[PDB]
């Protein structure tokens, strides 16, 4: 498949290596940062991938109406909607 | 439930 | 200005909002997923137990617990920790300001309303709460007085006959049989096709591929000859690591065991047998009227023909001179909780609340008389 | 006020001592200890007993291999310590010499591969209860603190709490599927197979074939080999003829010092140059038992998770330790994932009917500035947070239970 | 043998081995692995003497393990490899064994509950296609089992190499609502001391050293009683610990684990199986039937399959039940359980059951023509003519 | 199996 290098000699010594090697072009001795940070940074980036993820896949709150909207195409040829109303029964028992 | 049915 | 919070709480789904709007503010499973791995990353949002939708975001390394079975909380600090997070995590409002509208279905223990009040009155400290049975704000939101409410939520299916307001509590019906019950039995039919889910966080994954693929067929019977002559029924799914299913004839076949219980092993009449009985529970004079008033709501009852099949249902049952009508809005999958937002703001029930007074006078005994 | 817990990952080839806080770890030596051996005869209990003061004659880490008339002994062997007497003296000069720390002032991190025997554990925390006497101890996972070393190379908005961490060091290379923060552990895979074992085969080949090697220090070249002119093949037989119709070009020439006479030998770096990490994708060349790659491995390892977290978990293949350092690794490691990855949706897809075509799984190998030590820093975040200090096993526990409290670690239920 | 001369045979294939025999035996006339080895070299082995030809089968297979590359045609139930299965099927009917001409002669098959249908189906498709037999049926393994006891009534749970599976049966009547089916069985256990043997320092990676592990848990594993008192053995006590020799000639110490592997059928979750034990799941089988047939569920609990030999199973498994039903029926009076009357009948030769109640049923049912599947009907309908069993399928 | 589990 992809082809090698033949010429390619990263020459470290111990020293060198137990920090890092030139295979990895920035491995080593890195610039000192603040770790609670980093962490804390993390974590709420984490978070708000979370709720991409969560709003990105099959919602099973969809039908309620409002922000998560009805599930239209349930509505059948028999159905009428709630909207309608009929009249209370006259039968001819009720009248004289 | 208590008797019959789980719940 | 204090306004009324309309809390559902139903099995399966949980819906809470404000008092006088038009659809649930916060809608999430009613889950609790305890953790069932010892992770080390310490300090990065680890906790004992996620609620609601942090839950689902998780499902795949949890646990999920579902506290309301069949209407009925089996487990009382998960239902604590579901109203927490109702409170102070999706509504954002302290509880001790504001009234608290319940729902319950018919025909529970009375441990459960007294227990609710409890919680109510001494966890979260309401100045005051009530409970309605939900087949009633069903009708309330419809915009009616006089009907046969056929409420089917996740885990419990009632039907409540009301004729100009007053109930007829002597006909009242019950059939613990919804979806959680087509769901754990079209996990058990996807199997025939070589489809093993086990795990409760692929109980969701099948809850799911019955809610987008799963329909009532109009007659079983001929649908099954269909789908077995011909390749024309099938629907493709895929699943979150990449495999894909295929179910051609379970579609129907799940939905089905509402009409026909005994696919699940159960002695009792199907969802139409149900709601007839239940006419006929009444007297001669008001059936006309809850034939035509035939109201659905609740989940289980968003599946495409399911009107058309309860109608050919209700008619071959029905007297042959009696119009039947299936009143199904698209917007059922809520309409107990706009019945409770509607109820909640009424200016003639600002006085059926019970009152933080009342329950310090009788304790939580008084649930039974006040509310109906 | 409270001074920084002590992080000491002791691994088979190299132990990283620090201060948790810090950025990279302050000390980083060999894994050696150079004590006093002569030609005695009885037991190893028995020739051990030192009079007097003769006991503390020893050395440690790089201050081990300099002493040409001490004998330097390796404690830990597979990420195994197989002697307790150099591991618990090793650690005395670790505490009192190069950390300088008072061992009653400073919780303590240390690490462990997945497959520890408990009673490895328990020894640990006898030797740093009762002899060091330390407030807290911890015993952590090396790979688990691996992933969190890859967030400070990777832009924001994709830092990840989800991913595999391949961790290969000296005497072994285990797999770890961490999802949302909890290590999955009935899914950690362990193969002894690391480093070490690609120094003994590079030295075996050197021998077989090249002279003017001195014997003294024919594992010292074998590195220096294979740590410097080793990369990875897309094929095994096409690079034998690579090598073969065109040895001008592809074998290359070491010339190093023989540390007696300072005289120079110079030796031909031939097939040895991909026939070492070949190991990593073909075990048997270093031990007959294993047969399986390390891409089957990392299959098996996230096809055993959970179901809706084997999407992430093919995302953020996150490689650690130094052997994992050699040119195209991660490549070939992420080719042959994607073949099987691929030939398995394919399938999928087939049986289906046809009718859908899934998402192709993402599958990527993630190369990160802090491989060479990236379990130490993982540690020294763990470390410093205020949490690490309730997840410690206090000295009252100890006192209380007895070293069984550090008996359990995430690879086994109950 | 009928009244027409046809031998009517009884297979069980099995996932982890075939028992195979005639109509109305009392033993199964031959018990062999189920698995298809073929000749490989290893640079740790030396053999030059025995012939070994390019494809070994089923007992021959095992005991020459050292020299193949095995693998199992059969999994949880539902088979993997039909060419494998094909080849163990024409040596289990070969002169080295059951000795038949299958042009004339009607078998006995068997199935566990819940399994994909395209695996009977396909099955059904060889018998009649491949051996060309003149009869065939698919009984279901709990019928066979309460067959072989002598009942009516009673909880089968029947745990066989490849699989675990609680199939109550009440006055004859099927409840198929109640069969449950947990995926652990034999070949998770020995997967599970696989693993913990690993712990020790032990490799058992290639394909032969599955059954020296598993001939390692069939001698020495055993099913702890109360397990607290099992863990205070191991961690104080030197009491479990025990030698093995493989076959190469090593000595290996088996400790603990020998309660720590078989253990994963009532604790899953050590396994990473999300669910309930076989205790657990047989309490909520039991639980979840009308209340009038759990007081006579109780009194017949019939123990089946090779994976339930463990010593010390049967008391473990009925001090498990008496356990839930002390804390979730009389919700903690001890004075009523006493009045509890559990009987688990664990029969001596439980290791064959299903092959005793299929021996039964076929010298029932031999000399009728509306109880097997003829060939005659299969050349008509197809794969349709399993209609006939009370399984639907077009 | 097909699906679920490798069987
Ligand atoms: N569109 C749909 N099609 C089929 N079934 C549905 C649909 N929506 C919901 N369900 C079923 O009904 C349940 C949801 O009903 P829901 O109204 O949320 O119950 P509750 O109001 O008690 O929370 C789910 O368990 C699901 O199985
Ligand atoms: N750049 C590199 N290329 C190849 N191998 C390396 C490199 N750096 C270190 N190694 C090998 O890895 C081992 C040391 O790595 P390390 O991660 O410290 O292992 P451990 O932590 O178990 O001592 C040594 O065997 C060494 O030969
Ligand atoms: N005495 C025993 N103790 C524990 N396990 C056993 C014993 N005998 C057999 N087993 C396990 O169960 C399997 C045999 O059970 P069996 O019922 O023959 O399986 P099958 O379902 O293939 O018929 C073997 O593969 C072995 O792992
Ligand atoms: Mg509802
Ligand atoms: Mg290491
Ligand atoms: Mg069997």
């Amino acid at each position: 498949d992809w082809e090698t290098d033949p010429d390619f000699v990263n020459d470290v010594s111990e020293k060198e290596q137990r920090w890092g090697a030139k295979t990895v072009q920035g491995s080593g001795h890195q610039e000192h940062i603040n770790i609670h940070k980093l962490r804390e940074n993390v974590f709420q980036e984490h978070q708000t991938l979370k709720e991409k993820e969560l709003e990105t896949g099959p919602k099973a709150s969809h039908g309620y109406g409002g922000k998560f909207g009805v599930e239209q195409d349930r509505m059948d040829r028999s159905a009428v909607g709630h909207e309608y109303q009929s009249k209370l029964s006259k039968h001819c028992s009720q009248v004289d | 439930w208590x008797a019959x049915c789980p719940a | 200005d204090i306004a009324a919070l309309v809390v559902d709480n139903g099995s399966g789904m949980c819906k809470a909002g404000f008092a006088g709007d038009d659809a649930p503010r916060a809608v999430f499973p009613s889950i609790v997923g305890r953790p069932r791995h010892q992770g080390v990353m310490v300090g990065m949002g680890q906790k004992d137990s996620y609620v609601g939708d942090e839950a689902q975001s998780k499902r795949g390394i949890l646990t999920l617990k579902y506290p309301i079975e069949h209407g009925i909380v089996t487990n009382w600090d998960d239902m604590e920790k579901i109203w927490h997070h109702t409170f102070y995590n999706e509504l954002r409002v302290a509880p001790e300001e504001h009234p608290v509208l319940l729902t319950e279905a018919p025909l529970n223990p009375k441990a459960n309303r007294e227990k609710m009040t409890q919680i109510m009155f001494e966890t979260f400290n309401t100045p005051a709460m009530y409970v309605a049975i939900q087949a009633v704000l069903s009708l309330y939101a419809s915009g009616r007085t006089t009907g046969i409410v056929m409420d089917s939520g996740d885990g419990v299916t009632h039907t409540v006959p009301i004729y100009e307001g007053y109930a007829l509590p002597h006909a009242i019906l019950r059939l613990d049989l919804a979806g959680r019950d087509l769901t754990d039995y079209l996990m058990k039919i996807l199997t025939e096709r070589g489809y093993s889910f086990t795990t409760t966080a692929e109980r969701e994954i099948v809850r799911d591929i019955k809610e987008k693929l799963c329909y009532v067929a109009l007659d079983f019977e001929q649908e099954m000859a269909t789908a077995a002559s011909s390749s024309s029924l099938e629907k493709s799914y895929e699943l979150p690591d990449g495999q894909v299913i295929t179910i051609g004839n379970e579609r129907f076949r799940c939905p089905e065991a509402l009409f026909q219980p005994s696919f699940l092993g159960m002695e009792s009449c199907g969802i139409h047998e149900t709601t007839f009985n239940s006419i006929m529970k009444c007297d001669v004079d008001i059936r006309k009227d809850l034939y035509a008033n035939t109201v659905l709501s609740g989940g289980t009852t968003m599946y495409p023909g399911i009107a058309d099949r309860m109608q050919k249902e209700i008619t071959a049952l029905a007297p042959s001179t009696m119009k039947i009508k299936i009143i199904a809005p698209p917007e059922r999958k809520y309409s107990v909780w706009i019945g409770g937002s509607i109820l909640a703001s009424l200016s003639t029930f600002q006085q059926m609340w019970i009152s933080k007074q009342e329950y310090d006078e009788s304790g939580p005994s008084i649930v039974h008389r006040k509310c109906f | 006020g409270r001074l920084p817990a002590c992080v000491v990952d002791c691994g088979t080839g190299y132990t990283k001592l620090g201060y948790a806080g810090n950025t990279e770890p302050q000390f980083i030596i060999p894994s050696c200890i150079a004590i006093k051996e002569s030609a005695k005869v009885g037991d190893q209990a028995q020739r051990r007993v030192m009079k007097g003061v003769d006991d503390l004659d020893f050395f440690i880490g790089d201050e081990a291999i300099e002493k040409p008339t001490y004998a330097t002994k390796w404690p830990i062997r597979h990420g195994i310590v197989e002697d307790w007497d150099l591991m618990e003296r090793f650690m005395e000069q670790v505490i009192f010499k190069y950390l300088r720390a008072e061992p009653e002032d400073h919780y303590f991190l240390l690490t462990e591969p997945p497959l520890n025997t408990p009673e490895n554990r328990e020894y640990t925390a006898e030797i740093m209860f009762e002899s060091f006497n330390v407030p807290g101890l911890y015993i952590a996972v090396q790979a688990v603190l691996a992933l969190a070393a890859s967030w400070t190379s990777r832009q924001v908005g994709e830092r990840t709490l989800t991913g595999t961490v391949i961790d290969s060091g000296d005497g072994v290379t285990h797999v770890i599927p961490v999802a949302e923060g909890y290590v999955i552990g009935s899914c950690i895979k362990h193969i002894p197979i690391a480093g070490r074992d690609i120094t003994y085969f590079i030295q075996q080949l050197l021998r077989d074939r090249e002279v003017g090697i001195p014997p003294e220090q024919s594992l010292e070249t074998a590195k220096a080999v294979k740590e410097r002119y080793s990369y990875v093949c897309p094929d095994l037989v096409k690079e034998f003829n690579k090598y073969d119709t065109d040895g001008s070009k592809w074998i290359k020439q070491y010339t190093g010092i023989n540390a007696i006479s300072k005289k120079e030998f110079s030796i031909d770096v031939g097939y040895e140059r991909f026939l070492g990490p070949e190991i990593f994708f073909h075990p048997e060349f270093a031990n007959p038992d294993f047969t399986q790659p390390i891409s089957e491995v990392v299959d098996e390892v996230i096809q055993n998770c959970p179901i809706d977290v084997r999407r992430p978990l093919y995302k953020n293949i996150v490689l650690s330790g130094g052997s994992t350092m050699f040119r195209d690794f991660g490549r070939r490691l992420q080719r042959d994932l994607k073949r099987t990855v691929d030939a398995r949706l394919k399938l999928s897809e087939e049986l289906s009917g046809g009718r859908l075509k899934p998402k192709p799984i993402d599958v990527q190998v993630i190369t990160h500035h802090m491989q060479r030590y990236a379990v130490w820093f993982g540690g020294s975040m763990l470390a410093s947070t205020p949490e690490f200090y309730q997840v410690c096993h206090t000295k009252k526990d100890y006192e209380e239970i007895g070293p069984s409290i550090c008996r359990h670690n995430p690879v086994f239920g109950v | 043998m009928d009244s027409q001369g046809r031998k009517v045979v009884v297979c069980d294939n099995g996932t982890g081995f075939v028992k195979c025999g005639y109509a109305g035996s009392n033993f199964p006339e031959h018990i062999f692995p189920a698995l298809v080895g073929r000749p490989i070299i290893r640079s740790t082995t030396k053999v030059g003497n025995i012939e070994i030809k390019d494809l070994m089968v089923g007992d021959e297979a095992s005991e020459l393990r050292s020299m193949l590359e095995v693998n199992y045609p059969m999994e949880n139930g539902i088979v993997r490899n039909w060419d494998d299965m094909k080849h163990l099927w024409d040596y289990t009917f070969g002169p080295e064994k059951l000795n038949i001409d299958t042009r004339n002669c009607k078998i006995l098959l068997t199935e566990p509950p819940m399994n994909p249908t395209k695996n009977r189906e396909k099955i059904v498709e060889v018998m009649f296609e491949t051996y060309q037999f003149s009869g065939v049926y698919v009984a279901i393994q709990a019928v066979l089992t309460l067959y072989a006891q002598g009942l009516l009534t009673g909880v089968v749970v029947d745990s066989g190499d490849g699989v675990t599976h609680i199939c109550p049966v009440y006055e004859g009547f099927s409840l198929p609502h109640l069969t449950r089916r947990l995926d652990i069985a034999g070949r998770d256990i020995t997967r599970y001391l696989i693993k913990l043997l690993l712990l020790r320092g032990y490799a058992f990676n290639h394909s032969a050293d599955f059954e020296t592990v598993r001939m390692i848990k069939e001698k020495l594993c055993y099913v702890g009683y109360n397990i607290e008192q099992e863990q205070k053995l191991a961690l104080e006590t030197t009491v479990l610990v025990e030698s093995y020799t493989l076959p190469d000639g090593r000595i290996i110490k088996v400790g603990g684990e020998r309660f720590e592997a078989p253990e994963a059928l009532f604790q899953p979750h050590l396994i990473n199986v999300e669910g309930v034990g076989v205790a657990e799941l047989l309490f909520n089988t039991i639980q979840a039937a009308d209340i009038d047939t759990r007081s006579e569920f109780y009194k017949h609990i019939v123990l089946s399959g090779g994976s339930t030999m463990y010593p010390g199973l049967p008391s473990r498994l009925e001090r498990e039940l008496k356990q839930l039903y002390l804390e979730r029926v009389l919700k903690g009076d001890v004075e009523k359980l006493s009045k509890f009357k559990i009987r688990i009948e664990d029969p001596p030769r439980r290791k064959h059951m299903v092959f005793l109640g299929g021996a039964v049923l076929a010298d029932i049912m031999k000399d009728k023509d509306n109880f097997w599947m003829t060939r005659q009907e299969y050349q008509e309908k197809g794969v349709r003519v399993l209609e006939k069993l009370g399984v639907t399928v077009r």
